[PDB]
């Protein structure tokens, strides 16, 4: 769930 | 009658974060599905909004304290506020002269009729434009514009947020910065802070109406298929 949000929130 | 070192740092951080996530050249617009002027503008505006969500996420990650929140609270804040941050940051391209959003060339100049061709009605677009001209008339400094965006994003009073006290403390710090900034640096800004807080209240009403119209849109698969995976995730109803 929220696959893209989680990715984009990483750095 | 002076800003502190920590307050000045917060302003510099937020202004830099905004410059890193807002492209004054609008040069990525040519990579969206083109405008067509059925919901002929839906592909182009879906891509515009998807791009905008990515920038809003990039801005959020540079808000002091935001990255220290739990992943669940970060998502909860973004899902509830993204549409409001998009409405706020669209004000930079809004023009009082013809009540439209000019993002570069004539192909990326949007009026109310264009957004109706993406599935929205005047029940949203009439208040949206009145919101934009009233916000434009405020003539916000860049510092104030980015602070209002960060204050909107760090609102603890959204569904799904868990650490209300930490998020409110972060939002309180930003409001104190905004109030001090308007005091020292904005001449004739006696009533400006209250006008900006009122704008945050207008945005909740716009948020509500847009969510109504987005649900009606995205429940029809022939339209939801024109959206992007990021739009579907962020504007969708899933909960962590
Ligand atoms: C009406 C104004 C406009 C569209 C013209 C807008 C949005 C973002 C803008 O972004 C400026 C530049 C960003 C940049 O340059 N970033 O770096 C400028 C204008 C929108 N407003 C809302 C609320 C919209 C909702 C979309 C809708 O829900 C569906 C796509 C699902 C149908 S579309």
């Amino acid at each position: 769930k929220h696959k893209i949000l989680h990715r984009l929130l990483q750095d | 009658h002076m800003l502190s070192d920590e307050q000045m740092q917060i302003i510099n951080s937020l202004v830099e974060a905004h410059h890193k996530t807002y492209d004054d050249s609008y040069s990525d617009f040519v990579r969206f599905r083109p405008p067509v002027r059925r919901l002929s503008m839906l592909p182009h505006l879906a891509d515009l909004v998807s791009y905008s969500i990515q920038k809003v996420i990039g801005f959020a990650k540079m808000i002091p304290g935001f990255r220290d929140l739990t992943a669940e609270d970060q998502i909860a804040l973004l899902k509830s506020s993204a549409i409001e941050i998009i409405m706020l940051r669209s004000n930079q391209s809004f023009s009082l002269e013809d009540m439209s959003w000019s993002c570069g060339g004539p192909d990326f100049k949007y009026c109310i009729n264009d957004v109706t061709k993406a599935g929205h009605t005047l029940e949203l677009l009439e208040p949206l434009v009145k919101f934009q001209v009233g916000l434009k008339k405020l003539k916000l400094h860049e510092e104030e514009h980015v602070l209002l965006m960060a204050i909107c994003l760090l609102s603890p009073d959204r569904p799904g947020v868990q650490d209300h006290v930490r998020i409110e403390a972060l939002q309180d710090r930003l409001c104190d910065v905004l109030q001090a900034y308007i005091r020292i640096q904005h001449p004739g800004g006696r009533l400006l802070y209250a006008k900006m807080i009122q704008k945050l209240a207008d945005l909740r009403s716009l948020n509500e109406e847009h969510s109504k119209q987005y649900r009606s849109l995205s429940f029809q698969p022939e339209h939801s298929m024109q959206l992007t995976p990021l739009v579907l995730e962020v504007f969708g109803s899933e909960v962590s």
